[PDB]
C-alpha cells in the first residue's frame, strides 16, 4: 500500500521544484500515472481483504473509494487551471500542495487498520479543505461557510473520539479485523445507548443527515470548483464508510436506534428534493441534490442487509462523478458570466451545443436512468427498503418523480429557450472543458458495464 | 456438447415431428433455410476449423483448486483467533458455494418453464419441488443474518433453531 | 410591436379592440364563410346603433356591458394564427436565431470561407462605431428634463446622422434563418 | 340480454345466479344421464400443448385443426373443413351450455311450483 | 451496385458474427438458448426414434 | 415548405386586389397612396375590417398597437415588408 | 379495475376528441381512446386479442397521421380544421387513404380494423362484465364513428377556407410511396394476419343475431 | 429542417429503445426499455427548443 | 423527386393524372376487397348457426316435471 | 407570466420581463412552465363542480355495474378430466375425488 | 431550382356574388336593409374546381363502381371456372 | 342577462372585466403617466447599455441582485418568533416526522408479530 502513498507524496516536491510554468503539466500526468496504479487494488478477493501489513488494509469497499480519489486529482487541477491564471507561482504551488495533501489524507484514511488512525485522518482532511475555501474562495461569505463546515463537523466528532478510547479500554483493541471477530452484542441500555449516538452522530454530519445539512449548501456554494468537487465527490463519502465500518459494533442497538435517523431521512429526501425545485443558484441546488442521495445512502446503512449495503456502494460511487460533473459544468458557466444565478443566462444550447450535450448526460445519469450505476444503487436500496416496510415504497417512489423533475428543470432552464440578449460574451467552449467533461462521464457509463467492481465486499 | 454435464443440467431427449407436407407448394421456409446454411453456417463453420486447429497448435491446461477441511466454528475456542480466522473463511465458501447451488436450481426451473410451452403448470412440476425443498434450506441456513453476517452468527441462528426443535419434540413425546 | 404603448387606451381603442376580438371569436364560432359574412354585418350593425352616443356615462355602462357579453359567447378555442403566441407555431423557429455577435469568435479559417461577408461585416461595424457616438449626443441634447416621458426614439435629423439605437434593430437574426 | 331485467327488476329467485350453476342433481331429471365423451387422450393432447382454457370437450377438432395448418403451411387456407368442425363443436357446446341454464330454470320453477303448492295445501 | 455491397456490409457481416457468437460461444454454456419443444400430434413420426404416435380414438364422423 | 420567397411587387399587388374587392371603395379611384379617413371617407370600423382582410390575406395577424395607426396601401405594404423582411 | 380504467378512458377520450378543432388533437385523442379499447380488451381476459389489436392499430392510426401531416405541410403549417376547406379534390390521395384510415378505424368489415375491433366488441358483449362499462364501450365505439365523419366532413367535402395563395401539392414519390404502403396495409394486413396465426382462444361462434351486428349499428 | 440528420438518429434511436422494450426477457431489461422510449419521447416532443410549450 | 407544380392563387391547384388514376385505383381496390371478402366469406358478419330459443325446448328435453316425480 | 402581454417588446422576451422593473417574489412559480393564473372562460369553481361531478358519477355507476354485472343466459365451461385436475397444479399421488360432467 | 414561374394574379372583376350562397346571404341582409362590403373578395371560393361539391356517403363511395365492375368479372370467371 | 364570471386565486379576473378600468378619475392618468415614466426612464438605461459597442459583458440587473439576495440572504435577519411561525415551523417540521414513525411502527410491528406467529408464507423469499 505504500506503492502508491509514496509516490503521492514525492508529487510535493516534484511540484515544489517544477518550473513556474510546468506544474500545471507535471502535477496532472504524475497523478494520472498514480490513478492507474490504483486499478490493481480492484483486483480483489472474496474472502477478508489485502491485508498489506499491521497498518494499511484494502477491501472492495475501500477499494472503489480509492480508485475515485486517485482520479479525482487530475480533474480536480484541470478545472482549477482557469481561475488561478492570474495567481503567483508560490500560492499556485500552494493551492496544489492544499490538494495533495487532502488526497494523501484521503487515501491513508480507507487503508488506515485501526480506528483510531481512521479518526486522526478523518479530521485531518478538515485542515486542507478549511484552508481552500476560506482562501481561495470568491464571496464574502466564504469565511461563514468554513466556520459552519469546521464545527458542525467537531461537534459530531469530537465524542466519537471518546467512544473510541472507551472501546478501546473494555475491548483491548480498536483493529477492525480483531473487532469483527471478536464482536459482541450490545444490551439496550442507557449507556449503550449513549455509545451508539456517539459513534453515529460524527458520521451522520459529515453525509449530510437532514436537519444537520445546513453547513453544506454554505461550504459548496463558496467553495472553489477543486474545492467543491472533492467536497461532494469523496469528502461525503467518508461517514458513509465509517458508519459501514463501525456498525458491526452496534448489534442490535441499531434494530431500533435507527428509527429517528431513518425517519429524518425518508422524509428528509422528499424535504430536499422539493428544495432543488424553488432555488436561484446552480450551485445550491446541486448541493440540495447531494443531500437527497446521501439521505437516501443513509437509509441503506441504516437497514444494515446485505442489499442496501451493495445499492449503497454503488451509490456512493455514482454520486461522487455525477456531482463532480454538475458542479464543472456550474463553474464553466459561471467563469463566463460571473453570477451563479440560474435563471440569467439561457438559451445556451443554442450557443454551446457540446455543453448542452454535457449537461444532458449528466443530468440523465442524475435522474438515474437504466442502465447507469447510479439506477444500480437507486435500485438496490429502493428493494431492501421494500423488503424492511412495504410503505418505504410511496416515499421512495415519489423522491423518484421529484429528482427527474427538478433535474430536467436544470437543463430546461439553462440550456432551452431562447437565449439572453444582452450576453455577449459567452465564446466557445476550450478543449479543457470537453476533455473534463469527457473524463468525468466515460467512467461512469465505464462501470456500468462491470458492476462487481462497484458493488461491495457484499456481492 | 461434451463442454457441461448433462446429468447437472438434465435435458429432454427432444422429440421433434418429422416433415409431412400435405400439399405440393413449396414452403419458403425450407429454401431460406438452405440458402441461410449455404450463405451463413459454411463460412463461420470454415472460420470455426480454422481456429480451433489453431488452438489445437498450441495446448495448454490449467487447473481447478482444491481446498482441505479446516475445523469449523463449533470446535473453536472463545477468543482463538487463528481457527476463528480459518473456520470463517471455510464459512464464506460454502455460503458462496450454497449460493451456486440455488442458482443451479433456478436455472433448472427457468429451463423448464420455457421448454414445456404451455403444460409447464403440470410438466414441471419436479423442478418445482426441488427448488421449493433448496430454498427451504437455504433460507433456515443463510436468511436474517444481516450485512455484517459471520460463522458465529449462523452457530448462534442454528442454534435457536435446534433449541425450539427440542423443545417441540420433548413436548411432543410427552403429550 | 414596433410601436411604443402609450399611458393607457381611449375609448375609440377599447371599442375597437372589442370590434376586433368579437369578429375574430364569431368566425370562430360560425366556420363557413357565407354563414360567418352574414352574422358579421348582423354584428357590425348592432354595433352600430350605438355609434353616435354622445355622453360618456352611457357610452361607459355600454361597453362594459358587452364587455361581460363577450365573455359568456367568446368560443373557448379560438382560431388562432400559427405564428401568434397562442398558435401551434409561435416560436418553433425561435432556436435557429443566433445572434450576429457570434461571428466574431469564429475561427480565422472559419472566416477563411465567406470573405466578402466579413469585409461588408467590418464595414457595418464601422459604421455602427462613428454613429454611436454621435447619436449618444442626439439622444441626450433631444430627451426632455427629468428622463423620457414615452419609449419613443427621435429619428436621425442630419445628413449623415442614423437613428439613435439601431443596431439591434436592424441586425435581428431574421424571420426564418433556417 | 331480457333476462336480467327479469332477474334484477322481478324476483331474483325465479332465476338462477350464474356463479353457482347447477343447483340440481344431474340424476334429477331422468336416470339413463348419458356421460359425456373425450376422444383427446391426456398424453397427446399435452404434446399438442393447446391452451389450459382450450382443453375443453371440443379438443379433438382443434388438434386436428393445428395439424392440417401445419401440414399445408404455405396455402393458409386449405384448412376450411377442420376449422368449420371445430366451429360447429364448439357451436354444439355452447347450445348444450344453454340447455343447462335452461333446464336448471324450469327445474327451479317447479320446485318454486311445488313447495308454494304445498304451502297452500298446508294452509287449507 | 450500391445495394449489393450495401447487404454485405451491413447484413452479412453482423449475422456471420452473431451466428459465429451463438454456435460457438453462447450455446457453449447450458440454457442459454432455450426453445420450447414443438407440438406433437397425433400421426407424426419422430426423427430421433422413428416411431409413429398412435391416431386418434376415430370419433362418430357427420357433419 | 416549397413557398415562393414573396416580393415587395407581390405584396402591393395583394393589397391593392383586397382593397379592390372592397365594394365600399370605387376601384377606378384608390391608389398606393390613397389614405383611408380622407382619400376614401371610410370609417374607423371600414379601417378595421380592411385590418381583417390584410391579415386572412396575409395568413398572419397584425397587433392591434401596430394596427391601429396604418392608414395608407403604403404604409400597409411596408409594415408587411418588416414583418417578412423582404428587402426585394 | 384495468376494465373500468380502459372503460372510461375510451368514453372520455372519445367525448374529449368529439368537438376539438385541431386535427392532431383528434387523432390524438383517437389513439387514447383507442388504447382505452385496448385495456378493456385486457380487462375481459382476452390478452392475444388485444395484441391483435395493437397490430392493426398501428397501420391504420401511423397511415391517419400520415395524411394529416400532408394536409398540414400542403396547407403552410395550418392545423386548424376551421380553415380547412374543399380538398376532396385538390388532394386526391390524401382523401382516399384518409377515408380508408377512418373506414378501418371505425370497424368497416373485412378491414383492417374490422379483425380486432369487431371480435373485441364481439367478446366483451359474451362476458360477465359491468354494464356500465359495456354501455360505455359502445358509447365510445359510436363516438369514434362520429369523429371520424367530423374529420372527413369539415376538412374535405365543404368549400375551400385557406388563403388564397394555393400551394397544394401532393406530387412528391416519397409521401406517395410512403402513404401507400400503409394503405395496403390498412386494407389487406388484418385479413393475411389472422388467417396466419394459429387460433389461441375460444371463438364466439353463436350469438343473438342482433348482438352480433351491434358494432355495426353503433357505427 | 437544419437538423435532419439529427432527427433522423433520433428516430433512430427511439426504435431501437423500443426493440430492446418489446423483446426484453427480464425486468431491469425491460426498464431500461421503458426508460430509454420515454428519454427519446422527451427530446423528440421538445424538439424545437426555442418554443416554451415544447418543453 | 417529384415534378414542378405553380401556385394558382384563388383558383383551383393543377393536378397531375397519375395522382388521380392511384387514388381511384386504390379506392376501387378497397371496394373490390370489401365486395370479394363479403361473397365467399358473407357468415363473418352474418353467422353461420342460427341462434336456438329456450321457449322452444320441451320440458322432457330439460327434464322438467309438474310435481309428478317428487 | 404567461398573461403578461405577448405584443409588448420586453428587453427578456421568453420571459417577458423588463430590465430594472421589482420582480415577483415567486417569479420562479410562474414562468409560462409552471403554474398560470391567466383568466379562463369558465369561472373556477364551475370547472371543480363539473369536474368532480362528472368523476363522482362514473365511480358511482361502475360500482353499481359491479352490483349488477352482464352475462348471457349460459351455464360455466364444462371441462372434462376432473375439472382439468392434473394440468392445473397437478399433485398426482393424492387421487382426488372425480367429478363428472352431465350430458344434455 | 424553385417555383419562380412569375405568376400573375387574375382580373379583379372576375369575382361576381351571382351564383352563389352569398347571393343567398346578400337577400337575407337586404331582408334587413343592410349589405355585405365583403362579398366579392370571398367569391373565388365557389368559382373554379370548387363549384362542385361531393356528399358524404358520395365521398365514401369514391371508387364504388369500378370496385363493383371487377367484383362481378371476378365472380363470373369464378363461376365460368367451377363448372368444369 | 348572462351568468356572472367569478374570479380565483388561480383563474383571475380578465382585464376587460376590471371595474377600476371604467372607474375613469383623472389621479389615476397621472398615476399612469408616473408609471410609464418610470418604465421608460429604464429602457432608456437598458437600451443606451445595450447597444454601446464599446460594452463586452453583462448588463448587470439591481433587480434581479435584489430579488436573490432577498430570496435567500435577507431572510433571517427578518425573521421573529410569532405564533404562526412557531406554530407552523413545529407542525410542519414534526408532524410529518411522528406521522411518518408512527406508520412504520405499526407496519414492522404487526410483521414481527406474524413472523413469530410463523403465518405469513415467506416462502422464496430469499434475497433480503
Ligand atoms: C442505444 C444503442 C447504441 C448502439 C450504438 C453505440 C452507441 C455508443 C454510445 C456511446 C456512449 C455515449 C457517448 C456520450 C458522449 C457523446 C459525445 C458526442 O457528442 O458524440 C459525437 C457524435 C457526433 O456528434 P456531433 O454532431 O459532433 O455533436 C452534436 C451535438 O453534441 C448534439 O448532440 P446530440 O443531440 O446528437 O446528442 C447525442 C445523442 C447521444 O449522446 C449521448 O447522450 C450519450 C450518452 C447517452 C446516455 C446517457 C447516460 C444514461 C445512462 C445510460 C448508460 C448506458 C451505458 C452503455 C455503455 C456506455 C459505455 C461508454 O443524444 C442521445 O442520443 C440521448 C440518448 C439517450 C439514451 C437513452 C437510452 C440509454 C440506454 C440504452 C440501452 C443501453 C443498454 C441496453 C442493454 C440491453 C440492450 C443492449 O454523436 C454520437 O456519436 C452520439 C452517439 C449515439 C448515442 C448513443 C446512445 C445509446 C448508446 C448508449 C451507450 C452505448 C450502448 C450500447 C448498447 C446499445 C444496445
Ligand atoms: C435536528 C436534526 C437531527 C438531530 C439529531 C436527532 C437524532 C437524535 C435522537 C436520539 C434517538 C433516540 C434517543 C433515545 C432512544 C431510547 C428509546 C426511547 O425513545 O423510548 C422509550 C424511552 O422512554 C422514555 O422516552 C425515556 C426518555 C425521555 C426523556 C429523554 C428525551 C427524549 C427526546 C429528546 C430529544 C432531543 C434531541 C436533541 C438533543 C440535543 C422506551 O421506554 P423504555 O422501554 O421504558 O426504556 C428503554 C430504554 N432502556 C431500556 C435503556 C431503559
Ligand atoms: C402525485 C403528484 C404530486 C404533485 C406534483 C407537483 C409537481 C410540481 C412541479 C411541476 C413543474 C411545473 C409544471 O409542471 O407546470 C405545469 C405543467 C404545464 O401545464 P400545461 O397544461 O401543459 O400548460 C400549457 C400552457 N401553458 O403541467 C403539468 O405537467 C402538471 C401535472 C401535474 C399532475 C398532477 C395530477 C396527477 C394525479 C394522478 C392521480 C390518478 C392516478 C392514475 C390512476 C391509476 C390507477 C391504476
Ligand atoms: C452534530 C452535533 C451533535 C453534537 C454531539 C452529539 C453526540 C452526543 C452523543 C453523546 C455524547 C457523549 C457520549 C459518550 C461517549 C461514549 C462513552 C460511553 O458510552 O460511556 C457511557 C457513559 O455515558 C455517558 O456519560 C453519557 C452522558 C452524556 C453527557 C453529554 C450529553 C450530550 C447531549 C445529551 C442530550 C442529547 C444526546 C444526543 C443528541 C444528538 C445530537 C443532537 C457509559 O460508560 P460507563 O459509565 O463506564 O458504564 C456504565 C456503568 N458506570
Ligand atoms: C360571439 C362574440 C360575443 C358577441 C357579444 C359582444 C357585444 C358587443 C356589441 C355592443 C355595442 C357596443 O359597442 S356599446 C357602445 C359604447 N359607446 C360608443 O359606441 C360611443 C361612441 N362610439 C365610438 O366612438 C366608436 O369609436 C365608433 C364610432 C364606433 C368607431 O370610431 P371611428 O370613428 O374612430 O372608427
Amino acid at each position: 500500500m505504500l506503492k502508491i502513498i509514496i509516490p503521492t507524496t514525492m508529487l510535493l516536491p516534484m511540484t515544489w521544484m517544477s518550473k513556474h510554468n510546468m506544474i500545471w503539466i507535471n502535477a496532472t500526468v504524475h497523478s494520472l500515472l498514480i490513478s492507474l496504479i490504483s486499478l490493481s487494488l480492484l483486483n480483489q478477493l472474496g474472502e477478508n481483504s489485502l491485508n498489506f501489513s499491521l497498518t494499511f488494509f484494502s477491501d472492495s469497499l475501500s477499494a472503489p473509494l480509492l480508485v475515485l480519489t486517485t482520479w479525482l486529482l487530475p480533474l480536480m487541477l484541470m478545472a482549477s487551471q482557469s481561475h488561478l491564471s492570474k495567481e503567483t507561482t508560490t500560492r499556485k504551488k500552494l493551492y496544489i500542495t492544499m490538494l495533495i495533501l487532502l488526497q494523501l489524507f484521503l487515501i491513508m484514511t480507507f487503508t488506515a487498520t485501526e480506528l483510531i488512525l481512521f479518526y486522526i485522518l478523518f479530521e485531518a482532511t478538515l485542515v486542507p479543505t478549511l484552508i481552500i475555501i476560506t482562501r481561495w474562495g470568491n464571496q464574502t461569505e466564504r469565511l461563514n461557510a468554513g466556520l459552519y463546515f469546521l464545527f458542525y463537523t467537531l461537534a459530531g466528532s469530537l465524542p466519537l473520539l471518546v467512544a473510541l478510547v472507551y472501546i478501546q479500554n473494555t475491548t483491548g483493541s480498536l483493529n477492525f479485523l480483531i473487532i469483527h471477530y471478536w464482536s459482541h452484542p450490545l444490551s439496550n441500555s442507557w449507556s449503550n445507548i449513549f455509545m451508539w449516538l456517539a459513534c453515529i452522530m460524527a458520521f451522520m454530519v459529515k453525509m449530510p443527515l437532514y436537519g444537520l445539512h445546513l453547513w453544506l449548501p454554505k461550504a459548496h456554494v463558496e467553495a472553489p470548483i477543486a474545492g467543491s468537487m472533492v467536497l461532494a465527490a469523496v469528502l461525503l463519502k467518508l461517514g458513509g464508510y465509517g458508519m459501514m465500518r463501525i456498525t458491526t459494533i452496534l448489534n442490535p442497538l441499531t434494530n431500533y436506534m435507527a428509527y429517528p435517523f431513518l425517519m429524518l431521512s425518508m422524509w428528509g429526501m422528499i424535504m430536499t428534493s422539493s428544495i432543488c425545485l424553488r432555488q436561484t443558484d446552480l450551485k445550491s441546488l446541486i448541493a440540495y441534490s447531494s443531500v437527497s442521495h446521501m439521505a437516501l445512502v443513509i437509509v441503506a446503512i441504516m437497514i444494515q442487509t446485505p442489499w442496501s449495503f451493495m445499492g449503497a456502494t454503488a451509490l456512493m460511487i455514482a454520486h461522487g462523478l455525477t456531482s463532480s460533473m454538475l458542479f464543472c459544468l456550474a463553474n464553466t458557466n459561471y467563469e463566463r458570466v460571473h453570477s451563479r444565478t440560474m435563471i440569467l443566462a439561457r438559451g445556451l444550447q443554442t450557443l454551446l451545443p457540446l455543453m448542452a450535450t454535457w449537461w444532458l448526460v449528466a443530468s440523465l445519469t442524475n435522474l438515474a436512468l437504466p442502465p447507469s450505476i447510479n439506477l444500480i444503487g437507486e435500485l438496490f436500496i429502493i428493494t431492501a427498503s421494500f423488503s424492511w416496510s412495504n410503505i418505504t415504497i410511496i416515499l421512495m417512489g415519489m423522491n423518484m418523480m421529484i429528482t427527474a423533475l427538478y433535474s430536467l428543470y436544470m437543463l430546461i432552464t439553462t440550456q432551452r429557450g431562447k437565449y439572453t440578449h444582452h450576453i455577449n460574451n459567452i465564446k466557445p467552449s476550450f478543449t479543457r472543458e470537453n476533455a473534463l467533461m469527457a473524463l468525468h462521464i466515460l467512467p461512469l457509463l465505464l462501470l456500468t458495464l462491470n458492476p462487481k467492481m462497484i458493488l461491495g465486499p457484499l456481492y | 456438447p461434451d463442454s457441461w454435464d448433462k446429468d447437472v443440467y438434465p435435458e429432454p431427449p427432444r422429440r421433434t415431428p418429422a416433415p409431412a407436407p400435405q400439399t405440393s407448394l413449396p414452403n419458403p421456409v425450407t429454401y431460406l433455410t438452405k440458402i441461410f446454411d449455404l450463405l451463413v453456417d459454411r463460412p463461420v463453420t470454415l472460420a470455426r476449423e480454422f481456429i480451433e486447429q489453431q488452438h489445437a497448435k498450441n495446448r495448454y491446461y490449467y487447473y481447478h483448486r482444491e481446498f482441505r477441511r479446516v475445523p469449523d466454528i463449533t470446535e473453536c475456542e472463545e477468543k482463538d483467533i487463528l481457527c476463528m480466522f480459518e473456520a470463517e473463511m471455510q464459512w464464506r465458501r460454502d455460503y458462496k458455494v450454497d449460493q451456486e447451488i440455488v442458482n443451479i436450481i433456478q436455472e433448472r426451473l427457468k429451463a423448464c418453464q420455457q421448454r414445456e410451452g404451455e403444460s409447464y403448470r403440470q410438466n414441471c412440476a419436479k423442478e418445482l419441488e426441488q427448488f421449493t425443498q433448496v430454498s427451504k434450506a437455504f433460507q433456515d441456513r443463510y436468511s436474517d443474518l444481516g450485512a455484517h453476517y459471520s460463522a458465529r452468527k449462523c452457530l448462534a441462528k442454528q442454534k435457536q433453531r435446534m433449541l425450539a426443535e427440542r423443545k417441540a419434540a420433548k413436548e411432543a413425546a410427552a403429550a | 410591436a414596433f410601436s411604443a404603448p402609450a399611458a393607457y387606451l381611449t375609448h375609440q381603442q377599447k371599442v375597437l379592440r372589442l370590434y376586433k376580438r368579437a369578429l375574430r371569436h364569431l368566425e370562430s364560432w360560425c366556420v363557413h364563410r357565407d354563414k360567418y359574412r352574414y352574422f358579421a354585418c348582423l354584428m357590425r350593425a348592432r354595433f352600430d346603433e350605438h355609434k353616435n352616443e354622445k355622453d360618456m356615462v352611457k357610452a361607459t355602462q355600454l361597453l362594459r356591458q358587452a364587455e361581460e357579453e363577450f365573455w359568456y359567447g367568446q368560443h373557448p378555442q379560438p382560431y388562432i394564427f400559427p405564428e401568434s403566441p397562442g398558435g401551434t407555431s409561435y416560436e418553433r423557429y425561435e432556436c435557429y436565431k443566433v445572434p450576429e455577435w457570434c461571428l466574431d469568435d469564429w475561427h480565422p479559417s472559419e472566416k477563411a470561407m465567406y470573405p466578402d461577408y466579413f469585409a461588408k461585416r467590418e464595414q457595418w461595424k464601422r459604421l455602427r462605431r462613428e454613429s454611436w457616438e454621435r447619436e449618444v449626443k442626439q439622444l441626450q441634447e433631444e430627451t426632455p428634463p427629468g428622463g423620457p416621458r414615452t419609449e419613443a426614439l427621435p429619428p436621425a435629423r442630419k445628413e449623415g446622422d442614423l437613428p439613435p439605437l439601431w443596431w439591434h434593430i436592424v441586425t435581428r437574426p431574421r424571420e426564418r434563418p433556417m | 340480454g331480457a333476462h336480467l331485467a327479469r332477474r334484477y327488476l322481478g324476483d331474483a329467485s325465479k332465476e338462477p345466479d350464474p356463479l353457482r350453476m347447477p343447483t340440481f342433481p344431474p340424476d334429477y331429471g331422468f336416470p339413463e344421464r348419458k356421460e359425456r365423451e373425450m376422444v383427446a387422450t391426456q398424453q397427446e393432447m399435452n404434446d399438442a400443448q393447446l391452451m389450459l382454457q382450450q382443453r375443453d370437450y371440443c379438443a379433438h377438432y382443434l388438434i386436428q385443426l393445428l395439424k392440417c395448418k401445419r401440414d399445408s403451411f404455405p396455402n393458409f387456407l386449405a384448412c376450411k373443413h377442420e376449422q368449420h368442425d371445430w366451429d360447429y363443436c364448439e357451436h354444439l357446446d355452447y347450445v348444450k351450455r344453454m340447455k343447462e341454464f335452461e333446464r336448471e330454470r324450469r327445474l327451479l320453477q317447479r320446485k318454486k311450483r311445488r313447495e308454494q303448492r304445498e304451502a297452500e295445501m298446508a294452509r287449507g | 451496385y450500391r445495394h449489393s455491397i450495401f447487404a454485405v456490409t451491413h447484413v452479412l457481416i453482423p449475422v456471420w458474427i452473431i451466428h459465429y457468437y451463438l454456435k460457438y460461444h453462447v450455446t457453449a454454456k447450458p440454457y442459454t438458448v432455450v426453445e420450447r419443444k414443438p407440438r406433437i400430434f397425433p400421426g407424426d413420426t419422430i426423427l430421433e426414434t422413428g416411431e409413429v404416435i398412435p391416431l386418434m380414438k376415430e370419433f362418430p364422423d357427420q357433419h | 415548405s416549397d413557398a415562393p420567397p414573396l416580393t415587395l411587387e407581390a405584396i402591393k399587388d395583394r393589397v391593392l386586389y383586397v382593397l379592390k374587392l372592397y365594394d365600399k371603395i370605387d376601384p377606378e379611384k384608390l391608389s398606393v397612396n390613397s389614405h383611408f379617413m380622407k382619400d376614401l371617407g371610410l370609417d374607423s370600423l371600414d379601417q378595421v375590417e380592411i385590418i381583417m382582410a390584410m391579415e386572412d390575406e396575409f395568413g398572419f395577424e397584425i397587433p392591434d398597437i401596430d394596427a391601429e395607426k396604418l392608414m395608407c396601401p403604403q404604409e400597409i405594404v411596408d409594415y408587411i415588408a418588416d414583418k417578412k423582411d423582404v428587402y426585394e | 379495475m384495468t376494465l373500468c380504467l380502459g372503460a372510461i378512458t375510451t368514453l372520455f377520450t372519445a367525448l374529449c376528441a368529439i368537438t376539438q378543432n385541431d386535427i392532431k388533437k383528434i387523432v390524438a385523442f383517437s389513439t387514447s381512446s383507442q388504447l382505452g379499447l385496448m385495456m378493456v380488451t385486457i380487462g375481459i381476459n382476452q390478452p392475444h386479442l388485444a395484441f391483435l389489436h395493437i397490430c392493426m392499430h398501428a397501420f391504420f392510426k401511423a397511415m391517419l397521421f400520415m395524411c394529416s401531416g400532408s394536409i398540414i405541410h400542403s396547407l403552410n403549417d395550418e392545423q386548424d380544421i376551421r380553415k380547412m376547406g374543399g380538398l376532396y379534390k385538390a388532394m386526391p390521395f390524401t382523401t382516399t387513404a384518409l377515408i380508408i384510415g377512418s373506414l378501418a378505424l371505425t370497424g368497416m368489415p373485412y378491414l383492417t380494423g374490422f379483425y380486432s375491433k369487431d371480435l373485441i366488441i364481439e367478446a366483451v358483449n359474451m362476458s360477465y362484465t359491468n354494464a356500465w362499462a359495456l354501455l360505455m364501450t359502445l358509447i365510445a365505439t359510436s363516438l369514434t364513428a362520429a369523429y371520424s365523419t367530423r374529420i372527413i366532413f369539415f376538412a374535405f367535402l365543404g368549400k375551400p377556407r385557406f388563403p388564397p395563395l394555393v400551394l397544394i401539392n401532393e406530387n412528391n414519390p416519397l409521401l406517395i410511396n410512403s402513404i401507400k404502403r400503409l394503405l395496403i396495409g390498412s386494407i389487406f394486413a388484418g385479413f393475411i394476419i389472422s388467417n396466419n396465426i394459429p387460433p389461441m382462444t375460444v371463438p364466439n361462434t353463436t350469438m343473438p343475431l342482433y348482438m352480433k351486428m351491434t358494432a355495426l349499428i353503433v357505427t | 429542417d437544419p437538423f435532419i440528420n439529427r432527427f433522423f438518429k433520433y428516430l433512430l434511436l427511439f426504435l431501437i429503445t423500443m426493440m430492446i422494450l418489446v423483446t426484453a426477457n427480464n425486468l431491469f431489461q425491460l426498464f431500461i426499455g421503458w426508460e430509454g422510449v420515454g428519454i427519446m419521447s422527451f427530446l423528440l416532443i421538445g424538439w424545437w427548443h426555442g418554443r416554451t410549450d415544447a418543453n | 423527386g417529384g415534378v414542378h407544380i405553380e401556385p394558382r392563387y384563388r383558383q383551383f391547384p393543377q393536378l397531375t393524372r397519375s395522382q388521380l388514376i392511384q387514388a381511384e385505383f386504390f379506392s376501387a381496390t378497397m371496394w373490390f376487397w370489401i365486395l370479394w371478402r363479403f361473397w365467399h366469406d358473407s357468415d363473418a358478419v352474418l353467422g353461420h348457426f342460427p341462434y336456438p330459443d329456450p321457449s322452444q325446448w320441451t320440458d322432457e328435453e330439460l327434464g322438467i316435471l309438474p310435481d309428478d316425480e317428487d | 407570466q404567461q398573461e403578461r402581454d405577448p405584443w409588448y417588446d420586453w428587453d427578456h422576451p421568453d420571459l417577458r420581463l423588463n430590465w430594472g422593473e421589482p420582480i415577483h417574489w415567486d417569479l420562479d412559480m410562474y414562468i409560462r412552465n409552471r403554474v398560470d393564473t391567466s383568466p379562463t372562460p369558465v369561472s373556477w369553481n364551475t370547472m371543480c363542480k363539473h369536474l368532480f361531478g362528472f368523476v363522482a358519477f362514473m365511480l358511482f355507476m361502475f360500482w353499481v355495474g359491479e352490483i349488477y354485472p352482464s352475462y348471457q343466459p349460459v351455464g360455466p365451461k364444462q371441462y372434462p378430466y376432473n375439472d382439468l385436475y392434473l394440468e392445473r397444479g397437478g399433485d398426482p399421488t393424492k387421487e382426488p375425488e372425480p367429478v363428472v360432467h352431465y350430458e344434455i | 431550382e424553385h417555383g419562380h414561374s412569375k405568376m400573375e394574379l387574375p382580373d379583379y372583376k372576375q369575382w361576381k356574388i351571382e351564383g352563389t350562397p352569398l347571393e343567398t346571404v346578400q337577400e337575407k341582409l337586404a331582408a334587413r336593409g343592410l349589405r355585405d362590403p365583403w362579398g366579392r373578395n370571398e367569391a373565388w371560393r365557389y368559382s373554379g374546381g370548387f363549384a362542385n361539391n361531393v356528399s358524404f356517403v358520395g365521398a365514401l363511395l369514391k371508387g364504388f363502381k369500378w370496385g363493383f365492375a371487377a367484383f362481378v368479372v371476378a365472380v363470373g370467371a369464378e363461376y365460368y371456372l367451377e363448372s368444369q | 342577462s348572462f351568468p356572472k364570471y367569478k374570479p380565483s386565486r388561480l383563474a383571475t379576473l380578465p382585464a376587460t372585466l376590471d371595474p377600476a378600468e371604467y372607474d375613469i378619475s383623472p389621479e389615476t392618468r397621472k398615476a399612469q403617466a408616473e408609471r410609464l415614466a418610470i418604465r421608460s426612464r429604464l429602457k432608456r438605461e437598458y437600451l443606451l447599455q445595450y447597444n454601446d459597442p464599446n460594452r463586452l459583458g453583462v448588463i448587470e440587473d439591481p433587480a434581479l441582485i435584489r430579488w436573490t439576495y432577498a430570496r435567500s440572504a435577507n431572510i433571517y435577519p427578518n425573521f421573529r418568533p410569532t405564533p404562526k411561525t412557531s406554530l407552523l415551523g413545529a407542525l410542519f417540521g414534526i408532524g410529518p416526522l411522528f406521522f411518518w414513525y408512527y406508520v412504520f411502527k405499526t407496519d414492522r410491528d404487526k410483521k414481527e408479530k406474524l413472523i413469530q406467529e410463523g403465518k405469513l408464507d415467506q416462502t422464496f423469499n430469499i434475497s433480503y
